[PDB]
């Protein structure tokens, strides 16, 4: 704590870095590591989206005989 | 299996009578070897005969069951064994409308086997892809908390039933339309996204009168859009409701006539409201209505959620029967995670037969992955999320937290192990450029260093 | 009313009746009443049986 | 025996009336909320007018 | 007045179907109609002004 | 009267009542083998049962 205060000054002078792991004991544990220890898990959801998805294949959907079998 | 199962099914005669000789008995020849597991005894109904799994609720006592059981094994056994002439097929597997055909006698299976096949994802991939999905729960101050519980469970599982590469929302509506927060949808990490949406479903109190049309008004609209993602294809919405009070043909003609829209309406529970306006609707618009009276929810969900979408595939689809590889997941039997390539098999005049597949150990996928010229890492990202990269081990990811309340407890693994490439390993923007480059797959030998800090055991290098 | 309002039990629904640490049971085709209180509780009737309690 | 029915019939009708008012009010009360999540069979619970009649 | 009371009985008997809190359907229009019965009966109250008051 | 209602019920109900478990089987011949029972309501508490038919 106070040692983490001296560490806080050490940060002012190293590398606080959140690093999620989705693995571990089931839960999505976050991991700070500096260049203090594994804790629980949280957060994502996001607002801005990214990482382009793709497909560009098949996607058959056009038809010429959708039988009105319906149900029943 | 395509070329051959098409034939026998074409000449299976399918005569009833039966009773006499099918299959039957129970073969039992002990063995043990590679690919783990001691092959020995396997007949709920290497080499030596074949295992034939059945849904635990499905009973080996029907005109349909045994009738399949004949023609399937009757030829499948032979040529699959012929495929064993060329080692080593790790787990050749057939999956029909109900029962599995496992080649060679791995023994199935106080635990309850709730396991099906219609539900199990590789099979879901084998029928009609992809799917633009837009749910409309009817939260109208009308459903009790009962059918609300049921419907809650219903979405809760259906999204798991839903493909793990198809976009989805949840359009709650009554006296007003509204969405659970996101407004874009989704690609789905399956893990996180579906979990968000699911837990959001977990709190879904009924409250308010049925706008009906207004929900539809956004339904086509939220379905409409164009701005990014979307993943164009089949474009369908799913009502789960007590029973509509009106037709809404007005909006339909207002936004649909190309009929690319579909409607799957799921009346549930008991109630008493007429199925009419609903039954009118799905038939009106290409779409297949059907119910979930209680907790028949599992099999009913799958039963035509896919096959009704199989219609185009039944038609002009035939040259489309290229193998359709799946994302990584754990085997139902102990084995470790294994990719499974699937293909569809057609009937003769009807609505599609059944979806064969091959298990492929990622273990031997690694056997092609040499590890000796080097000593750090391979990594093999999929066409979207995930690789099989030796950057991680063998557990089902998981959402966030939650210790279960011990008090009520005196429903066991679901898979797939979906992962971001981005999250599997440290972000670098430039590296993000790289995965966003490769995800399109465009670039070939393009390569360069990125100076970068790298996580190890529990403290980073650079 | 000191008895009906409470219970304690465990394991298979074979806890002794009417001999200290015993309680009225919910009807049921089996009855166990998860609570938990060890392996399932074993005795309530003021609400699960509905109001009828003498309190 | 049947001749008596002509005498009692009016009172029987008043009984039908009491049945009617009580039924409707019931429908707008119990069934006026009706809902009860978990877990069947619930039986009659005024979810509909005939239902309230039979109950 | 009698037959409109019969209209009361019928309209309400329908009105009970259904409920489940909000939603509503056909009754939603009947909701005015009770005001209709109201104003009629109230007109008969205007007649009651001509009746005998305290007597 | 016992005879009358007897004759009524028989030639109107005789095929009925051969119940399954639950409704999810309908044909008292299609019935066969096991059958889930979920305690309470939560779909994480399955219990098998060699259910059906019912007299
Ligand atoms: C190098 C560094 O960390 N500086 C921060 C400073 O920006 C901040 O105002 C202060 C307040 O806690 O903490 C320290
Ligand atoms: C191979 C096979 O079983 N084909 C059947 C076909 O004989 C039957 O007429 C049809 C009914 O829809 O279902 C399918
Ligand atoms: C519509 C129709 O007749 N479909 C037939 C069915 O009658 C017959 O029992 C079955 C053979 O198993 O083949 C199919
Ligand atoms: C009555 C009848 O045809 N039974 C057939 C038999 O002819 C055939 O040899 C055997 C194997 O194909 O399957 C059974
Ligand atoms: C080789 C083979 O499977 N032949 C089948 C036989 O097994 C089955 O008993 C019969 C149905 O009566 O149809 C034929
Ligand atoms: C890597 C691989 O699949 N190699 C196969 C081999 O297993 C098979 O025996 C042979 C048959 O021609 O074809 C090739
Ligand atoms: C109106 C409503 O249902 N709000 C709930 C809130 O109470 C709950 O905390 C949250 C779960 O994160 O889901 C939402
Ligand atoms: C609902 C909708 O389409 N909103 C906007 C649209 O008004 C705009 O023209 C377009 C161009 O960026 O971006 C989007
Ligand atoms: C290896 C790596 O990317 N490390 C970054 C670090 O440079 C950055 O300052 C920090 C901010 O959250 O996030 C992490
Ligand atoms: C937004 C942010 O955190 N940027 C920092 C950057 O200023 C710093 O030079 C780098 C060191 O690796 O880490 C990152
Ligand atoms: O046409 C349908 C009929 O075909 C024949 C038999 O399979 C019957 O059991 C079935 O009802």
């Amino acid at each position: 704590c106070i040692t983490e205060q001296t560490q806080y000054f050490f940060d002012n002078d190293d590398c606080g870095n959140c690093s999620r792991i989705f693995h571990v004991e089931k839960l999505m544990n976050t991991n700070l590591i500096f260049i203090p220890c594994d804790t629980r898990l949280l957060i994502q959801a996001e607002q801005t989206s990214d990482g382009p998805d793709p497909c560009d294949m098949v996607k058959q959907p056009r038809y010429r005989k959708g039988p009105d079998v319906c149900f029943d | 299996l395509a070329l051959e199962a098409e034939k026998v099914q074409a000449a299976h005669q399918w005569r009833e009578d039966f009773a006499s000789n099918e299959v039957v008995y129970y073969n039992a020849k002990d063995d043990l070897d590679p690919e783990k597991n001691d092959s020995e005894p396997g007949s709920q109904r290497s080499y030596q005969h074949a295992a034939v799994h059945i849904p635990t609720d499905i009973y080996e006592g029907s005109t349909i069951v045994l009738n399949e059981l004949n023609w399937t094994s009757a030829l499948d056994d032979v040529f699959k064994k012929n495929r064993e002439e060329d080692p080593s097929l790790l787990w050749q597997v057939f999956g029909s409308a109900t029962g599995l055909a496992r080649y060679y006698p791995a023994s199935p299976w106080n635990k309850i086997d709730l396991y099906d096949v219609r539900r199990r994802p590789w099979y879901i991939q084998g029928a009609a892809s992809p799917k633009d999905m837009l749910i409309l729960v009817d939260v109208s101050g009308s459903v009790s908390g009962l059918t609300l519980k049921l419907i809650r469970t219903s979405v809760s599982e259906m999204l798991e039933t839903l493909s793990d590469d198809d976009f989805v929302n949840v359009a709650s509506f009554n006296s007003n339309a509204q969405d659970v927060s996101c407004f874009q949808h989704l690609v789905q990490a399956n893990v996180r996204n579906k979990k968000v949406l699911k837990d959001a479903v977990n709190n879904i109190t009924a409250k308010g009168i049925t706008d009906y049309k207004k929900g539809f008004s956004f339904a086509f609209e939220q379905l409409l859009n164009y701005n990014v993602s979307r993943a164009n294809c089949n474009k369908i919405i799913m009502l789960f409701t007590d029973g509509g009070e009106e037709r809404a043909q007005e909006i339909f003609a207002k936004y649909n006539k190309d009929k690319k829209v579909r409607v799957f309406t799921f009346s549930v529970g008991q109630h008493n409201y007429d199925r009419g306006p609903i039954q009118w609707m799905a038939c009106e618009n290409k779409g297949y209505y059907y119910e979930i009276p209680s907790i028949g929810a599992i099999r009913i969900n799958t039963q035509e959620y896919l096959d009704v979408l199989g219609r185009p595939m039944v038609l002009a689809g035939d040259k489309a029967k290229q193998v359709q590889w799946t994302n990584v997941y754990l085997d139902a039997l102990e084995l470790g995670l294994v990719i499974t390539g699937t293909l569809p098999v057609f009937n003769i005049t009807g609505q599609f037969e059944n979806k064969t597949n091959l298990k492929n150990q990622l273990i031997l996928g690694v056997m092609g992955v040499d590890v000796s010229l080097e000593d750090i890492k391979r990594l093999t990202p999929r066409f979207t999320l995930c690789p099989n990269g030796y950057y991680f081990a063998i557990d089902p990811n998981g959402y966030v937290l939650l210790h279960p309340n011990l008090q009520p407890k005196p429903p066991k693994s679901q898979e797939p192990v979906t992962l971001d490439f981005l999250d599997a390993e440290l972000e670098n923007d430039i590296k993000v450029e790289i995965r966003n480059k490769m995800i399109d797959g465009e670039s070939g030998e393009k390569t360069f260093r990125t100076l970068v800090k790298s996580q190890d055991e529990r403290y980073i290098d650079k | 009313m000191h008895k009906t309002c409470y219970y304690i039990g465990t394991d298979i629904v074979a806890t002794v009746e009417n001999e200290k640490p015993s309680p009225c049971a919910r009807t049921g085709s089996g009855r166990p009443c998860t609570i938990n209180g060890s392996e399932c509780r074993g005795g309530w009737p003021g609400p699960n049986h509905g109001i009828t309690h003498f309190d | 025996l049947l001749n008596s029915i002509r005498s009692i019939a009016s009172l029987l009708l008043l009984l039908f009336l009491f049945i009617i008012i009580f039924a409707l009010l019931g429908m707008q009360l119990f069934g006026g909320r009706y809902d009860f999540e978990d877990t069947e069979v619930r039986r009659s619970n005024f979810d509909n007018f005939p239902q309230a009649l039979i109950s | 007045i009698l037959l409109t009371i019969f209209a009361n009985c019928v309209a309400l008997a329908v009105y009970l179907p259904m409920p489940e809190d909000d939603n509503n359907s056909l009754n939603l229009g009947l909701e005015k109609l009770e005001y209709f019965f109201l104003t009629v009966f109230s007109i008969e109250a205007a007649m009651k002004i001509i009746a005998y008051g305290f007597l | 009267l016992q005879f009358m209602f007897a004759c009524i019920g028989v030639q109107l109900f005789k095929g009925k009542f051969f119940s399954c478990n639950d409704l999810s089987k309908m044909t008292e011949e299609e019935c066969r083998g096991y059958y889930y029972v979920y305690k309470d309501g939560d779909p994480t508490q399955m219990e098998l049962r060699p259910r059906q038919w019912i007299h």
